[PDB]
């Protein structure tokens, strides 16, 4: 088990790529890369414990050419566009947002 | 020889400066959300 | 949750719901023990990948071996996943590795019913 195996495995599975990663004083972060041909948005996940977690979304849109983004504004939610804070249980729902979002 | 107080960290990799601060600024501008039902 | 790579696999079980109990690889290709679930219902599986040597080129063509796991399961908890996935989610299945994607999301819909 190497963290490249996992890495393949949950890109080919659910659709997810990790690219860049760092721990900070505040936490863990990652830049995250999610979706298919429909669609594809790039984010940052930060993971900040207070013992509760805290998972900070943070959208990134310099990779999205001009065409993409505006297919991205018809098929994202406007919370999907702002930096946002929520407790580490509904990482799943926001995935699972992110997923039908990108698919529409 | 007083010993020190530390913070553990993995090595999940070092940061840059700038993304130390990027940190700081989006948890402080975060918009808080419970669920995504 | 101090090595990297329990950090990786803690981020996939939060964020897509999946854990890997288990990696491996013997003659019979590299396999997966895995969950996949939440509170509406968990599905315990084994994913395999089958390489088969490409006619023209290193890029390894990819087989998925997908085989559900019900013999530990109680009869009530198979009973409960009946009524939410269909019949051959309950077979062995195989399909190439484009179809991962698809298969999984057809497992998470099932799942959240």
């Amino acid at each position: 088990e190497t963290i490249e195996i996992i890495k393949d495995l949950f890109e080919h599975l659910c659709g997810v790529r990790v690219h860049r990663t760092y721990e900070d004083d505040t936490g863990l972060w990652f830049d995250t890369s999610q979706g298919s041909k429909n669609g594809i948005m790039d984010y940052k996940l930060g993971f900040v414990k207070s013992v509760d977690t805290e998972v900070i979304y943070v959208p990134l849109l310099k990779q999205r050419t001009a065409e993409e983004l505006q297919e991205l504004q018809k098929k994202l939610p406007d919370y999907l566009f702002e930096t946002l804070s929520f407790p580490l249980r509904s990482l799943n729902q926001f995935y699972i947002k992110m997923s039908k979002s990108l698919n529409k | 020889d007083e010993g020190f107080e530390f913070r553990r960290h993995s090595n999940l990799g070092v940061p840059t400066l700038g993304e130390r601060l990027d940190s700081l600024h989006e948890i402080k501008s975060a918009r808080r959300m419970d669920h995504f039902n």
